[PDB]
RNA sequence: GAUCCGUAACUUCGGGAUAAGGAUUGGCUCUAAGGGUCGGGUACGAUCAACUUAGAACUGGUACGGACAAGGGGAAUCUG
RNA sequence: GGAAUCCGGUUAAGAUUCCGGAACCUGGAUAUGGAUUCUUCACGGUAACGUAACUGAAUGUGGAGACGUCGGCGCGAGCCCUGGGAGGAGUUAUCUUUUCUUCUUAACAGCUUAUCACCCCGGAAUUGGUUUAUCCGGAGAUGGGGUCUUAUGGCUGGAAG
């Protein structure tokens, strides 16, 4: 079946986000008058939250667990699809084709993904997604 | 040893407080097929590099030497 | 037909004593001493020259900015985007197989 | 007479080994805790030509068990190994080509090479190209192992001495004639200094026990005793037979 | 034999040879079966088994190298993986293959 | 055309060295200068680089082997001995 | 020297071998062959630039690798 | 092996060393601008990767330094050869739009520039591409579109003074 779906977690293998884990937000299985190949709209995590222990204080536990996200159109061949799944409905509306092309919308959409991803990592749902892949 | 192409970037160079001196070099050249014309070179000497501004329009050259600061030790030719 | 000399007191044709003959604005030939050529940096895995990195003699890499000696990726000026690519494939699949290798032994200890 | 040539061989002036281009001493890993209790896995990174030697050498990198660093050892490449292979060094490792195991953990008839003599001397026997020992038997009490050396001489050694399974690469090397004095020149150019060894019968009575005469002849028996003296040992030292070997030398 | 079964899919079914067209047909859910040669690299074989389990596709392993897998598909080059897009009238789907 | 009758590669030695010595060289210089099949990628690209070193052009894997051929006759039976001796352990 | 012809015994079949042995060779005037780049909707022509080889006529006190440079060759014996 | 200097002029004899102009390196303090930041530690490209920047100690890994010889091929530099033109000198009983000669551009810097290599689209037997030399392609050729190394070359600055 078509496993590249709108909740699937992928791992980028090519280009400035290589090794950074993403989740497919909108699969475009073929074509565009833009990017003319099978491409997916992914939301990712660029700077992973560091490991936190009992030793870290109240303003260090906040500083350790910040999340820098990114949003990206990426080729299917530059994705390694995983078995993992992440909820996507919190930023389904914000990330679209209109989000790119006008970069002013890009930063106003990156904030929603940061608010969403940090809301998962606190009360730590989806443990595999918020860990840096080691290579 | 570096050409400056923006004429307003050349004018902010002259007040950079190390440029004590400059020079205006005139070269008799031709405009690519026939008749001669007057090109002028505005060379300011910075503390570590020489900036050059070539001006082909000899009218626009006249509006630039008045735009030089009155303190610059301008060496004509 | 203007013959030329060395300019330093090494009169031998060594590696450090190369000569290119150039014309000066005095209208004469003069030799100029050319340094030895820079090699490209090579990839740490495959050994191929890795692109986007400027090729300088090794102490000249301290005069240039960061973006002449890197590309924008994990393992920038060290590995070559295809050894990085197989590194992510290999890290993902073995550590996923280790998740399989954990629980496939958890049925043997549950059924012996 | 004067000092003859093989007595000058030991003073080590021009007769030392020409060891610039050597890659290093080919050695097994030292017996740490991992090598004698379980195993450890290294990666063969490069198969490389070492000057003065016929066998190729293999850089095998290992993870240091006690410090975060990498340790590169230089093995002799057994025949079949390739760069990128995982090599398993230790007691409880598997009987594959390339894995170095103690001799007590291999069955009888296992063909190993680079085998230690004392457990811990990092590789002594069966170490030139093509060679191998055969583990022919175990004595599990007083734990010993009878092996057969490449010269056919049988030897009992410790069952904790290690060795790498397989034979050593570059074998069949000496089946090609050198054809030239240039190839023998370049052969011994990276080993020592004894290429052009003028026959002792063509020298003078100062230079050798064989020199002189109005014909080129040895004059006395060329088989010299073991209890002879440095300076007399020119010929066949302690020869228990001479002439062409007809029959089965080939010791049982 | 298995080589008799493949010879009908080449002449009466739909398929793709090569790696980049195979994992494309995994991503589209268009593959029915993939046959991997024996001498494929283990990392390429590991993701082709991973792309199958994301699509619930069955993996068959050929009993030979890429020189003799390209022989069974009737071609003079060497193929590393063949991906059956469509069983035709052959029976690779319904057999142990 | 067919340039030499029987000397083959060893015609570079000309008339020297003795014919039976140039015959044993021709047996091995054909073997060490030939291209062998790679075990890993299945291409015929493996060429010798030095005595006992056999490198493949594409996939770049360097395999250790015999001095003039990739697999010697001695080490092939060794690999099948240790193959036999290992399956007496797992069985 | 170069070009063309012709090359033996013997051989380890690679050589021997420039084997041995012959012919030609200047100057001038021509002929022929060997090339580059440009425009053809989805058969050719303009033009430019090379020294190489072969041939023909004429010519001279039969001369011409005109100085320079530049293998003597063969039939064997001893020996390494 | 190696941080970094070139041109022009000058002396009775010195010069990559002096003089005029124009650079670069190392060590050191440092001030201002640009950049980053309310998503704290930059964004763009599918990607190769781009850039005026764009924090990163311990420790670890890797690259450069760092490398044989011969052969042929491609490219560059200088030299040689040659055409017109602008000067000068020679020959000129006769001839010769003739014989000789000057016509140059450094280090350094900005833009651009390549074999190789890599990326995307595509999926090839009727096998195709291609070297002087036969090697490459389903482990993805030919093809279309791109990215990089800047040896090297072109233009401009240096610089016609």
């Amino acid at each position: 079946a078509k496993f590249l779906k709108a909740g699937k977690v992928a791992v980028v293998v090519r280009g400035r986000y290589a090794g950074k884990k993403v989740v497919i937000v909108k699969p475009h299985d073929e074509g565009s008058k833009s990017h003319p190949f099978g491409h997916a709209l992914v939301a990712g995590i660029e700077r992973y939250p560091l490991k936190v222990t009992k030793k870290h204080g109240a303003k260090k536990v906040a500083k350790r667990t910040k999340i820098k996200p990114f949003i990206k159109v990426v080729n299917y061949n530059h994705l390694l699809p995983t078995r993992y799944t992440l909820d996507v409905e919190a930023f389904k509306s914000v990330v679209s084709t209109e989000t790119f092309e006008q970069p002013s919308q890009r930063e106003e959409a990156k904030k929603v993904v940061k608010k969403a991803f940090e809301e998962r990592h606190q009360a730590g749902k989806n443990q595999w997604f918020f860990s840096k892949l080691r290579f | 040893a570096r050409e400056i192409t923006d004429i307003k970037q050349f004018l902010e160079l002259t007040r950079r407080a190390d440029v004590k001196t400059a020079t205006v070099k005139i070269n008799k050249k031709l405009n690519k097929a026939g008749k001669p014309f007057r090109q002028t070179k505005f060379k300011v000497r910075g503390s570590s590099s020489l900036y050059t501004l070539v001006i082909n329009d000899a009218g626009k050259a006249k509006k630039l030497i008045q735009s030089l600061p009155p303190t610059l030790k301008v060496n004509r030719l | 037909a203007q013959r030329v000399t060395f300019r330093r007191r090494n009169p031998y044709n060594t590696r450090s004593n190369k000569i290119k003959v150039v014309k000066t604005p005095g209208g004469i030939l003069r030799a100029q001493h050319v340094k030895k050529l820079a090699t490209r940096p090579k990839c740490g895995d495959c050994g191929s020259a890795l692109q986007g990195i400027s090729t300088l003699r090794p102490r000249q890499y301290a005069t240039v900015s960061k973006t002449h000696k890197t590309v924008s990726r994990a393992y920038g000026g060290s590995r070559c985007a295809n050894c990085v690519k197989e590194r992510i494939i290999r890290a993902f699949l073995i550590e996923e197989q280790k998740i399989v290798k954990k629980v496939v032994k958890e049925q043997t200890e549950a059924a012996k | 007479g004067r000092v003859i040539r093989n007595q000058r061989k030991g003073a080590g002036s021009i007769f030392t080994s020409h060891t610039r281009l050597r890659q290093g001493a080919a050695k097994l890993r030292t017996l740490d805790y991992a090598e004698r209790h379980g195993y450890i896995r290294g990666i063969v990174k490069q198969i490389v030509h070492d000057s003065g030697r016929g066998a190729p050498l293999a850089k095998v990198v290992f993870r240091d068990p006690y410090k975060y660093r990498l340790r590169e050892e230089i093995f002799i490449a057994n025949e079949g190994v390739h760069t990128g292979q995982f090599i398993y060094a230790g007691k409880k490792a598997s009987l594959n080509v390339g894995n170095v195991l103690p001799l007590g953990s291999v069955p009888e008839g296992t063909i190993v090479s680079n085998v230690e003599e004392k457990p811990g001397d990092r590789g002594a026997l069966a170490r030139a190209s093509g060679n191998y020992v055969i583990i022919i038997g175990h004595n599990p009490d007083e734990n010993k192992t009878r092996v057969r050396l490449p010269s056919g001489a049988k030897k009992v050694i410790s069952s904790d001495a290690r060795g790498v399974i397989g034979v050593i690469a570059g074998g069949g090397r000496v089946d090609k004639p050198l054809l030239k004095a240039g190839r023998a020149f370049h052969k011994y150019r990276l080993k020592r200094n004894s290429w052009p060894k003028t026959r002792g019968v063509a020298m003078n009575p100062v230079d050798h026990p064989h020199g002189g005469g109005n014909h080129q002849h040895i004059g006395k028996a060329s088989t010299i005793s073991r209890g002879a003296v440095s300076g007399q040992k020119a010929g066949l030292i302690a020869a228990r037979r001479t002439g062409l070997l007809r029959g089965s030398q080939k010791t049982q | 034999s298995i080589n008799q079964k493949l010879a009908l899919v080449i002449k009466s079914g739909k398929y793709t040879l090569g790696y980049k067209s195979t994992v494309k047909s995994l991503r589209q859910g268009k593959s029915k079966l993939i046959i991997i040669a024996a001498n494929t690299p283990v990392l390429r074989k590991s993701e082709l088994e991973y792309y199958a389990m994301l699509s619930k596709t069955k993996v068959y392993y050929f009993q030979g190298g890429n020189n003799e897998l390209g022989t069974a598909v009737g071609k003079l080059f060497r193929v590393g993986v063949v991906s059956i897009l469509e069983a035709g009238d052959s029976d690779i789907l319904t057999t142990l293959a | 055309a067919k340039r030499t009758k029987k000397v083959g590669i060893t015609g570079k030695y000309g008339v020297r060295y003795g014919s039976s010595l140039r015959r044993q060289v021709k047996k091995l210089e054909i073997q060490q200068h030939a291209r062998y099949d790679c075990s890993f990628c299945g291409k015929k690209t493996v060429k010798r680089g030095a005595a006992g070193i056999w490198t493949c052009s594409c996939c770049k894997k360097t395999v250790a082997g015999g001095a003039y051929t990739v697999s010697t006759a001695a080490a092939a039976t060794v690999r099948s001995t240790i193959r036999r001796l290992r399956e007496m352990v797992e069985a």
